[PDB]
C-alpha cells in the first residue's frame, strides 16, 4: 500500500429558524483527526487533540486572524444564506409516483427538498414497511413504501412542498 | 517596515535587462511587486506565496518574477522602454489570507534613458547666511544647491562639525527640471539649514552640504573623454563667520 | 474606480482630520482598507474593517450602516502625517491592492510669529540665491514663468531645540537682470514683507 | 453576487 | 442539530499525487467543485450555473495554505501516515425499472479513506465508459468521504451490471452486482 498524508479544512455554517440562528464551525483535520477548531459560539480557536495547541495558541495570539474568523459569520455564513434563499431554498421538484407489484410498492422518486409524507389509504392502513430516505446525490431524493395487503382500490397519498394538492395514484 | 530592496537606484539604457532584489520581513511567506509610474500610479504586478505565483496584475511579458527557497524575491525587467521609468516597490505579508496587511520596502527608483551619455553628476554650492537675516531675526539660514545632475537620483544631507543633522533642515520634496521643455533634462535641488546667529558667528563651527549621487557603476560602459559619471559624493563646505 | 475620494485636503498640525470615501458598489465579502504613502516612501497600512467603527493604535475607521461610505479619522495629525491616503476595497480573501487617485493631505505648520522677508545670500566659493522665509501658511509660492529663473516650492524646517518652525522658498538665476526684489513677483507675497537694502 | 468562502488559518512556520 | 447545514467549503489536500479537492456542500449535496488543473468552477445544477458565481482563485489560494499546513503537522505528528478504511458499496436504481424505458444506476461508495478510489462499471463482465458520471468526494461528520457514480442505460433481460471499486483498504477489487 502507498504512503499518504491527508489534510482537511472544513468551514461549516449551521442555520436554524431562517436567519434567526447562525453558527460557524471551522475544522482543521490531519488525516482523520480534528486537531483544532473554531466555534462562533465559543469565539476563540480551541485545541481538540494534543496536536492542536501550537496551532490554536498561534492563531489566537494574532488579532487579524481572530477577527477575520469572527467576521466569517457575516462574510461567509450570512452572505451565502441570502444566495441560498434565491436558489436552493426555492428549489421545488415534484415527485414521480408509480405503484408496481413486487405486495404493492409506492415508488416516490426524484423530489427536492427532503420533506415528504407518504401514507396508504378505502381508509388509512397501519402495518407498512418504509425504507429510509435515500439520497440520489443529484439534488433529488427517493423513498419506497411497501404494504402487507377484490373490487377494492388502493390509493397512495403523497405530500410534498412542491405540490399545492397531493398526487393521488389509484391501483384497482 | 522590515522589507529590504536592492538596488535603491538604477540607471539603465533602452533595450537592456535589469534584475531587482527583495527580502521580505523575517517570517513573512507572501511577497508582492508593485510599479509606481507617473502615468498609471501604484499598480500591482505579481504575488508569490511559498515560492509559487498566487496573483497576477497587468504585468507585461517582458516582466517576470520569482520567489526563491529563502522566500526572497527577484523582479526581472527586459527590453526596457522609457515608459518603464518608475518606482518598483516590494511588499510582504505573513500569509495569503486576506486579513494580513502588507509591509512595503523602500523601493527601487529606475530611470530608463536613450543614452547613458546623458548621466551627469551634480555641482554643489553653499550660500552663506544673509547679514540682514542675522540682524532682523537673530537666526542664520544656510542654503545648499545641487545642480546639473541626471538622473534625479540624489540624497542630500547636512553635516555640522562632522555630525549629520536633521534639526533645522528642510529639503525640496523632489528635484526640479533645469530645461522643462527638454527630454533627459538635468536637475537642480535646494536645501536649507537654519541655525542661531550665535552658532553661525562661531568661526570654529564647520558646515558641510553632502550630495550622494547615484549614477554609473563598474558594470556600465564608458567611451567618452569626460570623467565617467559614477555613483559619488559631491560636497560644499563653509566655516562660521564673525 | 471602486472608491471615490476628494483629490486634496488641507489641515492644521496637531488637529483631527476626517478623510471621506465613497464605495457604493461594495460587496458583503469586501473589506475597507486604508493605506498611505509619505513623500519618497513605500506605502504603509493604516487600518481595515468590515462594519461600523474600527480602531487601532494609528487611527479610527467609521463605516456607514449601508457600508456604501466610510471615514478615516486621524485624531491628531502632525506634520509627519502629510501623505496621500488611499481608500481601497479588497475582498476579505484577496491580497492584490488596487490603488486609486486617493486624497493628498497637506498639514499646515503653526507659524506663531510671522516675519515674511526676502534675503540675498552670497556663495562661499564664488549665480546668486534669494531666500523667501518666515511667511505664514496663507502664503503660497508660485512657479516662475521665466525659463532662466528657478523657484522651489515652500518647505517647513523645525529648529526642535528652540520650539520654532519656519517656511522657506528658494529662487536663483544666472541672468544679470535677476535681483531679490523681483525674484518672487509671480507669487502673492505679503505686504509687510521685509526687503533689506544691499 | 459572488459566493463567500472560509479561509484556512496558516500554521506557524 | 440545525435546519440547514452548509460547508463553504470542503478543502482537501493529500501527499499522494500530490492531489487536492475544493467543493461547497449544502444539506449533504455538492453545489460545485473547482477543477484545480483548469482553474474553473463547475456547478452541479443548471439553476446554480445561471444564478451563482464563485472565483476559483480563492479555492487555489486555500489549497496552497493546506499544503503549507500539512508539511508543518507532518513534522509535528512525527510523520503519521493515514490509516486505510474498508469502503461500503450499495447499488440501486434512480427510478422504478421498466423494460424499454431509460433509467440510471446509482453506486454509493461510502466510508472512503484515504480519498483515493477507482469506481468503474462492468456490463456482463466487459467494461463500459459511455454514459458514466461521478460526484466528488463528499464529506462526512467522521471526516471520511463518500462518492456516488452513475450509469445511464436501457434495461433488458440481456444486460447484467456490476460496480467495480478499487481501494487500498481492500485486498481484492470489490464488485457489487445488480440485476433487472
Ligand atoms: C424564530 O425566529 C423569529 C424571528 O423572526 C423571523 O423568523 C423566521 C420566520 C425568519 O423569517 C427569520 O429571518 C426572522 O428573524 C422569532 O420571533 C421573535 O421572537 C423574539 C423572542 O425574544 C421576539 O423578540 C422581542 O421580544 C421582547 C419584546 O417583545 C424582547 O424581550 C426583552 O429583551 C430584553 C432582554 O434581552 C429586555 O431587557 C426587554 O425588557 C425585553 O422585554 C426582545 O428583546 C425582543 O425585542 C421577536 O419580536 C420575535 N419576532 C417575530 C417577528 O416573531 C421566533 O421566536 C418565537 O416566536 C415569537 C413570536 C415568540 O413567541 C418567541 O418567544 C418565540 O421564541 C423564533 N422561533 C423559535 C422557535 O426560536
Ligand atoms: C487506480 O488504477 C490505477 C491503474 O494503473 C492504479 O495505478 C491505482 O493504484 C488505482 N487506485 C486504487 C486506489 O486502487
Amino acid at each position: 500500500s502507498p504512503e499518504d498524508f491527508v489534510y482537511q479544512f472544513k468551514g461549516m455554517c449551521y442555520f436554524t429558524n431562517g436567519t434567526e440562528r447562525v453558527r460557524l464551525v471551522t475544522r482543521y483535520i490531519y488525516n482523520r483527526e480534528e486537531y483544532a477548531r473554531f466555534d462562533s459560539d465559543v469565539g476563540v480557536y480551541r485545541a481538540v487533540t494534543p496536536l492542536g495547541p501550537p496551532a490554536a495558541e498561534y492563531w489566537n495570539s494574532q488579532k487579524e486572524v481572530l477577527e477575520r474568523t469572527r467576521a466569517e459569520l457575516d462574510t461567509v455564513c450570512r452572505h451565502n444564506y441570502q444566495l441560498e434563499l434565491r436558489t436552493t431554498l426555492q428549489r421545488r421538484v415534484e415527485p414521480t409516483v408509480t405503484i408496481s407489484p413486487s405486495l404493492l410498492v409506492c415508488s416516490v422518486t426524484d423530489f427536492y427538498p427532503a420533506q415528504i409524507k407518504v401514507r396508504w389509504f378505502q381508509e388509512e392502513t397501519t402495518g407498512v414497511v418504509s425504507t429510509p430516505l435515500i439520497r440520489n446525490g443529484d439534488w433529488t431524493f427517493q423513498i419506497l413504501v411497501m404494504l402487507e395487503m377484490r373490487g377494492d382500490v388502493y390509493t397512495c397519498h403523497v405530500e410534498h412542498p412542491s405540490l399545492q394538492n397531493p398526487i393521488i395514484v389509484e391501483w384497482r | 517596515s522590515g522589507v529590504t530592496q536592492t538596488p535603491k537606484h538604477l540607471i539603465t539604457a533602452t533595450g537592456q535587462r535589469v534584475t531587482l532584489r527583495c527580502s521580505p520581513r523575517s517570517g513573512d511567506l507572501s511577497v508582492y511587486w508593485y510599479q509606481q509610474s507617473l502615468d498609471q500610479g501604484l499598480q500591482f504586478l505579481i504575488q508569490y506565496y511559498n515560492g509559487e505565483e498566487r496573483a497576477k496584475g497587468n504585468i507585461l511579458e517582458r516582466f517576470s518574477a520569482q520567489q526563491f527557497p529563502d522566500l526572497h524575491s527577484e523582479l526581472n525587467l527586459s527590453s526596457l522602454e522609457l515608459g518603464d521609468s518608475a518606482l518598483y516597490f516590494c511588499a510582504s505579508s505573513a500569509g495569503t489570507s486576506g486579513e494580513y496587511e502588507q509591509y512595503f520596502g523602500p523601493g527601487t527608483r529606475l530611470t530608463v534613458t536613450e543614452d547613458l551619455k546623458n548621466v551627469f553628476p551634480p555641482e554643489v554650492a553653499v550660500f552663506e547666511p544673509s547679514e540682514a537675516e542675522i540682524s532682523h531675526t537673530q537666526k542664520a539660514t544656510l542654503v545648499c544647491l545641487a545642480t546639473g545632475f541626471y538622473p534625479d537620483h540624489v540624497e542630500l544631507s547636512w553635516w555640522v562639525n562632522g555630525k549629520e543633522v536633521h534639526s533645522g533642515v528642510c529639503t525640496d520634496p523632489q528635484p526640479l527640471k533645469e530645461q522643462p521643455a527638454l527630454n533627459d533634462s538635468r536637475y537642480a535641488l535646494s536645501s536649507r539649514l537654519r541655525v542661531s546667529a550665535t552658532f553661525w558667528q562661531n568661526p570654529r563651527n564647520h558646515f558641510r552640504c553632502q550630495v550622494q549621487f547615484y549614477g554609473l557603476s563598474e558594470n556600465d560602459e564608458w567611451t567618452q573623454d569626460r570623467a565617467k559619471p559614477v555613483t559619488q559624493i559631491v560636497s560644499a563646505e563653509a566655516w562660521g563667520r564673525a | 474606480a471602486k472608491t471615490t475620494q476628494p483629490n486634496s485636503m488641507e489641515s492644521n498640525e496637531e488637529e483631527p482630520v476626517h478623510l471621506p470615501c465613497n464605495h457604493s458598489t461594495i460587496s458583503g465579502t469586501d473589506y475597507i482598507h486604508w493605506y498611505r504613502q509619505l513623500p519618497s516612501q513605500g506605502p504603509e497600512y493604516v487600518i481595515h474593517g468590515l462594519t461600523s467603527n474600527v480602531n487601532n493604535r494609528m487611527a479610527s475607521l467609521a463605516i456607514a450602516e449601508d457600508r456604501k461610505s466610510s471615514t478615516l479619522i486621524l485624531h491628531r495629525a502632525t506634520l509627519r502625517d502629510a501623505a496621500v491616503y488611499y481608500c481601497i476595497l479588497r475582498d476579505s480573501r484577496a491580497q492584490k491592492l488596487v490603488f486609486g487617485q486617493g486624497t493628498r493631505l497637506t498639514i499646515n505648520p503653526n507659524i506663531q510669529n510671522p516675519d515674511p522677508a526676502v534675503y540675498q545670500l552670497r556663495d562661499s566659493k564664488s549665480k546668486s540665491v534669494c531666500l523667501f522665509t518666515d511667511f505664514d501658511s496663507q502664503t503660497n509660492v508660485s512657479q516662475s514663468k521665466d525659463s532662466d529663473v528657478y523657484i522651489t516650492d515652500k518647505c517647513v524646517l523645525d529648529m526642535r531645540s528652540m520650539d520654532f518652525k519656519s517656511n522657506s522658498a528658494v529662487a536663483w538665476s544666472n541672468k544679470s537682470d535677476f535681483a531679490c526684489a523681483n525674484a518672487f513677483n509671480n507669487s502673492i507675497i505679503p505686504e509687510d514683507t521685509f526687503f533689506p537694502s544691499p | 453576487s459572488g459566493e463567500g468562502s472560509f479561509q484556512p488559518s496558516q500554521e506557524n512556520p | 442539530v440545525a435546519d440547514h447545514v452548509a460547508s463553504y467549503g470542503v478543502n482537501l489536500y493529500q501527499s499522494y499525487g500530490p492531489s487536492g479537492q475544493y467543493s461547497h456542500e449544502f444539506d449533504g449535496d455538492e453545489e460545485f467543485y473547482v477543477d484545480l488543473e483548469r482553474k474553473e468552477t463547475v456547478w452541479q445544477l443548471p439553476l446554480f450555473r445561471r444564478f451563482r458565481r464563485f472565483d476559483p482563485q480563492f479555492a487555489l489560494t486555500n489549497i496552497a495554505v493546506l499544503k503549507h499546513n500539512l508539511n508543518i503537522v507532518i513534522k509535528r505528528s512525527n510523520s503519521t501516515a493515514a490509516t486505510n478504511e474498508v469502503p461500503e458499496v450499495t447499488v440501486f436504481s434512480k427510478s422504478p425499472v421498466t423494460l424499454g424505458q431509460p433509467n440510471t444506476l446509482i453506486c454509493l461508495v461510502d466510508n472512503i479513506f484515504p480519498p483515493v478510489v477507482n469506481i468503474t462499471w462492468l456490463s456482463n463482465g466487459h467494461s463500459v465508459t459511455e454514459g458514466v458520471s461521478e460526484t466528488s468526494f463528499l464529506s462526512k461528520s467522521d471526516h471520511s468521504f463518500f462518492k456516488i457514480s452513475y450509469l445511464t442505460f436501457l434495461p433488458s433481460a440481456d444486460e447484467i451490471y456490476d460496480c467495480k471499486v478499487e481501494h487500498w483498504g481492500l485486498d481484492e477489487p470489490l464488485l457489487k452486482h445488480w440485476e433487472p
